[PDB]
RNA sequence: GGAUGACCCCAGGCGGUAGGGGAGCGUUCCCGAUGCCGAUGAAGGCCGACCCGCGAGGGCGGCUGGAGGUAAGGGAAGUGC
RNA sequence: GUGGAGCCUGGGAGUGAGGGCGCGAGCGAUAACGUCCGCGUCCGAGCGCGGGAACAACCGAGACCGCCAGCUAAGGCCCCC
RNA sequence: CGUGAGGGAAAGGUGAAAAGAACCCCGGGAGGGGAGUGAAAUAGAGCCUGAAACCGUGGGCUUACAAGCAGUCACGGCCCCGAGGGGUUGUGGCGUGCCUAUUGAAGCAUGAGCCGGCGACUCACGGUCGUGGGCGAGCUUAAGCCGUUGAGGCGGAGGC
């Protein structure tokens, strides 16, 4: 804190309480006594629970029918009334949130700015985002390294 | 002397009883029987000049 | 015609047509439930010794409630010691019906 | 119907302006006017200003009549404090508060 | 994430006060007071719904021993004699009909005699 | 049920004719009676019981060597202030006072028991001035 | 008893300082949330003799206020005078 | 003898100023509301309840909550009561 | 403030918009009362909200023979909202503040004028036990690298 580390007044004959400086906590003012000082919240979770956890999320939708493989998407070239064709043509209105999968970036785009689509290349594939959403949708390339990840 | 010094706060009962006889008592005034403008008793009346029946003093 | 009549743990002088709070019953509202007599008086005195063998006082239970809550609690100086309970005491309402001399 | 003046922010101390307020809280306007006019002390001057002015008010904005007027309601609040430093013996410094009214004066008019 | 006070104080206190109308001066008025005195209340009110059942049931026996001498006899030959004869009328009702039933409590004055 | 409470009564008056009997013993009875707690309907945060008047206080009797013995004592609140009056004394000059004093401390302290006191009326003296109350003469 | 902490029944324990343990309440913040409540009135304040809760509290109502608030379930602390 | 008994392993303590009383001693003066040990008790922590005028440790008795019901304990029953 | 080195504060918010109140009235003015503006003016500039201590006006109940840790229990009176409640308190019963420290405090032992706000068991890294999970003769990665831009993965050196 700021200020100077001068006993502000006597120890004794003032008739005040004793301080010291006017940095203790004591005094408005003053510092704070453990407060937060910066710090890393992150730990090394093991990398088998990771695994068994992708594994057991994508398990989770597959289990529902709310996870979809899919070929290749039709007319999706970057646009967002092509996916949006596309989408409703597969049975997602958009009424229920969906996590796109695929390493298409024509498609990722089209997608992305829909309210209800979380997009993701296969490499990013995560358990907070499939457990997020409602429905999970593969391609089959992005399909194949999730198995590959899940090995 | 040693310093005395109140050993209590004095409660809102207590100071206002002890203000149980600090109302002001009005003005004791009689009418002037020249210009009937009340004044105190045994003044020249100030707002006529007049006292014992006759004019005393320009007002 | 009165009754003294003795349900919870305690007794009361009881007149048909009153209103009457006591510990609860086990009986659904609406049932009749007969109370032991230890006395009738009134008209005729007849003294229990202690309950009158033929006599009843038959009242109809017009609901189970609790009481307004009180407050419970304890304090004890130097020791930090306090507790704060809130209390309700369950009862019943009768109304009396009739006294069976 | 009520007609009232407010001086507000009055230097003087309510406890001793409503000394004087008491004098004339329920009383006709004239004789509010005779007391005030010969109470010895400076809180008459203050009161005397409210009362005036609430007289003005009833007679000219709100259509009661000068001779029907009585002090129906009056009172001293206090208003903000002025400190200010009384340097004592031994270097102490003491803290004089000028005190601060606000003087109200409310008229009605006393019906027949 | 800071958790300054905030409202909750304000609201710990009000409750105290609340429950503290009626008492003088600052014991309704300061929030310190208000619990101190509050704390006396609690005991009291314990110590009292305890009491008052002696207090009630002081009162019926001076009632009952009242009634029990206009007949020549006191409450404890009056109490044996009701005991020995087996009626089991508790105070609070002995009381009531000593007042408000004279004939009926002659009668049982005379059961009383009468089982010893 | 709550216990009964009585409305206000019309108070009884009472006469005792202390001549013979034993200050002490007179005493408690008077106490009783003032109390009220020969009424079958006593309630103790009132007064409800029966005035009593009391005559030939100056013919009270007392057991042992009380008369020389038993002294009666005033403080005044000054230094040297402890008045000692002995019994004998003070039945030759204030007698109703001996019945007065005895009473009074088989009383209640506080606002009622002082109230109760009050409604004791004791003389000197064969006579007394109660007669427009047709006082109920008892025997005690 | 029924099967499992659903709740009923019987019995017993239940003063408490240092102190061990358990179960909860509430405050700030995060996910829930591109959501939901909100000018037909957010938070906050002032009332309440009403409802729920052993309690810490939580509701509901009236007045004030005038623009925010934030669930079930979880998470983290500058968390209660 | 099934008890908030016991034993074993482990986690967390706090305590390491005691005090009155009875009994057994020492010290002291066959003194102290003295001091120091032993056995026990209570207060400590039961400054909660009844009695003892009042009163931590004397007598009675171990307060989960409620009742304007009953029986008792020590102590009491002439009035205060 | 201090000769000086040096110490070192407090102090934010009208309203969507100034539309920031022309003009009249009382007043020396300040201030107010009308008028006007505004959805709102106890949003009027001493301006959002506007708690509490503290001061007042008005009302209900109460109080001048009374003995008090200020309450509590009971009953009765009066006042209020409408077999009930609420406020108030006359009488009667009972009744030794809070915290601290102590063998022991109402204690004539500490601390506190009252109120509001600030105010004290945390964090890192290691350890030890317990516990929820993963894998199990095995378990685990560090720094870094790649990727992401609130996406994860690779990395076996090393450790147990
Ligand atoms: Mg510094
Ligand atoms: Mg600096
Ligand atoms: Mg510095
Ligand atoms: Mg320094
Ligand atoms: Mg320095
Ligand atoms: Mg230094
Ligand atoms: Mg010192
Ligand atoms: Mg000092
Ligand atoms: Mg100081
Ligand atoms: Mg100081
Ligand atoms: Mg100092
Ligand atoms: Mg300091
Ligand atoms: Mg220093
Ligand atoms: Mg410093
Ligand atoms: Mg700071
Ligand atoms: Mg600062
Ligand atoms: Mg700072
Ligand atoms: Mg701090
Ligand atoms: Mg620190
Ligand atoms: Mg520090
Ligand atoms: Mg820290
Ligand atoms: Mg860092
Ligand atoms: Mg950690
Ligand atoms: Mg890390
Ligand atoms: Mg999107
Ligand atoms: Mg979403
Ligand atoms: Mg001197
Ligand atoms: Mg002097
Ligand atoms: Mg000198
Ligand atoms: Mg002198
Ligand atoms: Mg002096
Ligand atoms: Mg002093
Ligand atoms: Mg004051
Ligand atoms: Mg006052
Ligand atoms: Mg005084
Ligand atoms: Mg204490
Ligand atoms: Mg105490
Ligand atoms: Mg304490
Ligand atoms: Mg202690
Ligand atoms: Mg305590
Ligand atoms: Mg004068
Ligand atoms: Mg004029
Ligand atoms: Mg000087
Ligand atoms: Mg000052
Ligand atoms: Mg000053
Ligand atoms: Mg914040
Ligand atoms: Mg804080
Ligand atoms: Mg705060
Ligand atoms: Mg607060
Ligand atoms: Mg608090
Ligand atoms: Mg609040
Ligand atoms: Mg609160
Ligand atoms: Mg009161
Ligand atoms: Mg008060
Ligand atoms: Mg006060
Ligand atoms: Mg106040
Ligand atoms: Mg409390
Ligand atoms: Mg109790
Ligand atoms: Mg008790
Ligand atoms: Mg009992
Ligand atoms: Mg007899
Ligand atoms: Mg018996
Ligand atoms: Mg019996
Ligand atoms: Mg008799
Ligand atoms: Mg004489
Ligand atoms: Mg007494
Ligand atoms: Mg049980
Ligand atoms: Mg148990
Ligand atoms: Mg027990
Ligand atoms: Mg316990
Ligand atoms: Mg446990
Ligand atoms: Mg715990
Ligand atoms: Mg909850
Ligand atoms: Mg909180
Ligand atoms: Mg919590
Ligand atoms: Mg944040
Ligand atoms: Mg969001
Ligand atoms: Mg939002
Ligand atoms: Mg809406
Ligand atoms: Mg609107
Ligand atoms: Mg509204
Ligand atoms: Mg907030
Ligand atoms: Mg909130
Ligand atoms: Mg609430
Ligand atoms: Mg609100
Ligand atoms: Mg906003
Ligand atoms: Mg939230
Ligand atoms: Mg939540
Ligand atoms: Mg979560
Ligand atoms: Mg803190
Ligand atoms: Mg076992
Ligand atoms: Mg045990
Ligand atoms: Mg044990
Ligand atoms: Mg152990
Ligand atoms: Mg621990
Ligand atoms: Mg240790
Ligand atoms: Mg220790
Ligand atoms: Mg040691
Ligand atoms: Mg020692
Ligand atoms: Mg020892
Ligand atoms: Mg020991
Ligand atoms: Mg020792
Ligand atoms: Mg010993
Ligand atoms: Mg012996
Ligand atoms: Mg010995
Ligand atoms: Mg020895
Ligand atoms: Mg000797
Ligand atoms: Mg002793
Ligand atoms: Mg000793
Ligand atoms: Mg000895
Ligand atoms: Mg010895
Ligand atoms: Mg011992
Ligand atoms: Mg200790
Ligand atoms: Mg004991
Ligand atoms: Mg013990
Ligand atoms: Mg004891
Ligand atoms: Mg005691
Ligand atoms: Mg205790
Ligand atoms: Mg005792
Ligand atoms: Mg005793
Ligand atoms: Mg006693
Ligand atoms: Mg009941
Ligand atoms: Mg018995
Ligand atoms: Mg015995
Ligand atoms: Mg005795
Ligand atoms: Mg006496
Ligand atoms: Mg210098
Ligand atoms: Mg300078
Ligand atoms: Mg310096
Ligand atoms: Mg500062
Ligand atoms: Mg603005
Ligand atoms: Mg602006
Ligand atoms: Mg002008
Ligand atoms: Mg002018
Ligand atoms: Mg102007
Ligand atoms: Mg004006
Ligand atoms: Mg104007
Ligand atoms: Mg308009
Ligand atoms: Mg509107
Ligand atoms: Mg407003
Ligand atoms: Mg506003
Ligand atoms: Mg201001
Ligand atoms: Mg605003
Ligand atoms: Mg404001
Ligand atoms: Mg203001
Ligand atoms: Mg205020
Ligand atoms: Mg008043
Ligand atoms: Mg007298
Ligand atoms: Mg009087
Ligand atoms: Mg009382
Ligand atoms: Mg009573
Ligand atoms: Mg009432
Ligand atoms: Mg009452
Ligand atoms: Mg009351
Ligand atoms: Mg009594
Ligand atoms: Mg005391
Ligand atoms: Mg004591
Ligand atoms: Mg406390
Ligand atoms: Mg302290
Ligand atoms: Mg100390
Ligand atoms: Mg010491
Ligand atoms: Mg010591
Ligand atoms: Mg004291
Ligand atoms: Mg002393
Ligand atoms: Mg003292
Ligand atoms: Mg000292
Ligand atoms: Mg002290
Ligand atoms: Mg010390
Ligand atoms: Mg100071
Ligand atoms: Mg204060
Ligand atoms: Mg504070
Ligand atoms: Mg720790
Ligand atoms: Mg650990
Ligand atoms: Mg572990
Ligand atoms: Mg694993
Ligand atoms: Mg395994
Ligand atoms: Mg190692
Ligand atoms: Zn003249």
């Amino acid at each position: 804190v700021a200020y100077s580390g001068r006993k502000i007044w006597p120890q004794k004959h003032t008739g005040r309480a004793r301080h010291g400086d006017i940095g203790a906590p004591i005094f408005v003012g003053g510092g704070v006594v453990f407060g937060p000082k910066p710090r890393d919240y992150s730990y090394t979770l093991p990398k088998k629970v990771r695994k068994k956890g992708l594994a057991m999320a994508v398990a989770d939708r597959a289990r529902e029918g709310k996870l979809l493989l899919v070929e290749a998407f039709a007319g999706v070239n970057g646009k967002t009334k092509e996916f949006l064709a596309w989408a409703k043509e597969a049975g997602l209105d958009g009424s229920e949130s969906v996590l796109l999968v695929t390493g298409n970036e024509l498609v990722r785009r089209a997608a992305r700015n829909l309210p209800w689509v979380v997009t993701l290349a296969p490499e990013g594939l995560n358990v907070y985002d499939i457990v997020r959403t409602e429905r999970l949708v593969m391609d089959l390339d992005a399909w194949e390294v999730f198995q590959n990840r899940i090995g | 002397a040693k310093h005395p010094v109140p050993k209590k706060k004095t409660s809102k009962a207590r100071r206002d009883a002890r203000r149980s006889h600090h109302a002001l008592t009005p003005p004791t005034l009689v009418p002037c029987p020249e210009c009937k403008a009340m004044k105190p008793p045994h003044t020249v009346c100030p707002e006529c000049g007049y006292y014992a029946g006759r004019k005393v003093l320009e007002v | 015609m009165f009754a003294i009549v003795k349900t919870g743990g305690k007794q009361y002088r009881v007149e048909p047509g009153l209103k009457l709070r006591v510990e609860k019953l086990d009986a659904e509202p609406g049932a009749t439930v007969e109370l032991p007599v230890l006395l009738l008086g009134g008209e005729k005195t007849v003294v229990g010794t202690p309950v009158v063998e033929g006599a009843s006082v038959v009242a109809e239970v017009l609901g189970h409630g609790r009481g307004k809550k009180i407050l419970v609690s304890k304090f004890k100086a130097k020791v930090q010691y306090r507790r704060k309970k809130g209390h309700r005491q369950p009862y019943t309402e009768l109304l009396i019906k009739e006294i069976r001399g | 119907m009520e007609a009232k003046a407010i001086a507000r922010y009055v230097r003087i101390s309510p406890r001793k302006v409503r000394l004087v307020v008491d004098l004339i809280r329920g009383k006709s306007l004239e004789e509010a006017r005779n007391i005030l006019r010969y109470t010895n002390k400076r809180g008459a001057y203050f009161v005397a200003k409210v009362l005036e002015s609430a007289a003005a008010n009833a007679v000219n904005n709100h259509d009661m009549l000068e001779d029907r007027l009585y002090v129906k309601a009056a009172y001293v609040d206090e208003g903000p404090a002025l400190k200010r430093v009384l340097p004592r013996a031994r270097g102490r410094a003491d803290i004089i508060k000028k005190r601060t009214s606000h003087i109200t004066v409310i008229l009605g008019e006393k019906h027949g | 994430p800071r958790a300054k006070t905030g409202v909750v104080r304000r609201r710990k206190h009000k409750k105290i006060l609340k429950l503290a109308k009626g008492y003088w001066g600052l014991r309704s008025k300061s929030f310190r007071k208000a619990r101190e005195t509050l704390f006396a209340a609690g005991n009291y009110a314990y110590a009292h719904r305890k009491r008052r059942k002696r207090d009630f049931r002081r009162l019926w026996i001076v009632r009952i021993n009242a009634a029990c001498r206009q007949h020549g006899l006191n409450y404890s030959t009056f109490i044996h004699g009701l005991k020995k004869a087996g009626i089991e009328v508790d105070r609070k009702n002995l009381a009531d009909l000593a007042v408000r039933e004279p004939q009926v409590f002659a009668e049982l004055v005379e059961r009383a005699k009468a089982a010893q | 049920m709550k216990t009964y409470v009585p409305k206000q009564v019309e108070p009884r008056w009472v006469l005792i004719d202390a001549e013979g009997k034993t200050l002490g013993r007179l005493a408690t009875k008077i106490a009783t009676l003032l109390r009220g707690k020969h009424r079958p309907d006593w309630t103790p945060n009132v007064a409800m019981g029966d005035f009593v008047v009391v005559v030939n206080a100056d013919k009270i009797r007392v057991t042992g060597k009380k008369l020389e013995q038993k002294i009666y004592t005033r403080y005044s609140g000054y230094p040297g202030g402890l008045k000692k009056i002995p019994l004998e004394k003070m039945l030759a000059t204030h007698p109703e006072r001996v019945l007065e004093h005895a009473v009074k401390g088989m009383l209640p302290k506080g606002p009622l028991g002082r109230r109760l006191f009050k409604r004791l009326k004791v003389y000197a003296g064969p006579d007394h001035p109660h007669q427009a109350q047709r006082p109920e003469k008892l025997e005690v």
